[PDB]
Order: C-alpha cells, then structure tokens, then sequence
C-alpha cells in the first residue's frame, strides 16, 4: 500500500479487503485488525512494486 | 501452494506464493518485489536449456 509517496510491507500477515476497508490478519485463522506503524515495515519509493495501492497508515500514538 | 497436501486447496497468486518461500530461506519480501523481471528472466533461460 502506498501513503506519502513511500511503501509498507506487512511484518506477520497479508492484507485482505472485505470491499470497503483494508486491514491486515495472519495466515492461518481470520482476524481483523486495523493497519498501523507497528505492524508494518517501509522500504523504498512507490514506482516499482506491481499492484499496489493507495490508502493510509495510522500512527498510534506518538502525534495523538 | 501447500495448502492442498493437507485439506482443500486455497487458491493464491503466484507471485505473492513466491515470497513466502523466500522468506523460507532468510530473506525478505522487498528483495523479491523489487527484482521480478530478473528472477523471472533467470528461470526461463535456465529451464530452457
């Protein structure tokens, strides 16, 4: 997913849309959650990936 | 993938099925993502001989 021009990979898990809403589960069992910093890892700009998409990360706590 | 060796098969796209065997191994996603061409290129040349 792209958000500020930069790209975030998954740490534990896949991203899964029900149609309206992104969020991030393990592999094994359904469990939703809400995309965050915490679970994922930036590399790189967002003109090389194939498929990605646009959307938004959450920051916890820090500017909140 | 492996999901149909054991219960019902689970479909999954190839290219996101590759990066779990590379993290099998050690390296990471990013590694894949940012090189698909090349390994692609690699494996047809070399299964072509």
């Amino acid at each position: 997913i792209c958000h500020d021009g930069k790209a975030h990979f998954p740490r534990e898990g896949v991203f899964v849309s029900n149609g309206t809403h992104w969020f991030v589960t393990q592999r094994n069992f359904y469990e939703p959650q809400i995309i965050t910093t915490d679970n994922t890892f930036v590399s790189g700009n967002c003109d090389v990936v194939i498929g990605i998409v646009n959307n938004t990360v959450y920051d916890p706590l820090q500017p909140e | 993938g492996w999901t149909f060796g054991a219960g019902a098969a689970l479909q999954i796209p190839f290219a996101m099925q590759m990066a779990y065997r590379f993290n099998g191994i050690g390296v990471t996603q990013n590694v894949l993502y940012e090189n698909q061409k090349l390994i692609a290129n690699q494996f047809n040349s070399a299964i072509g001989k």
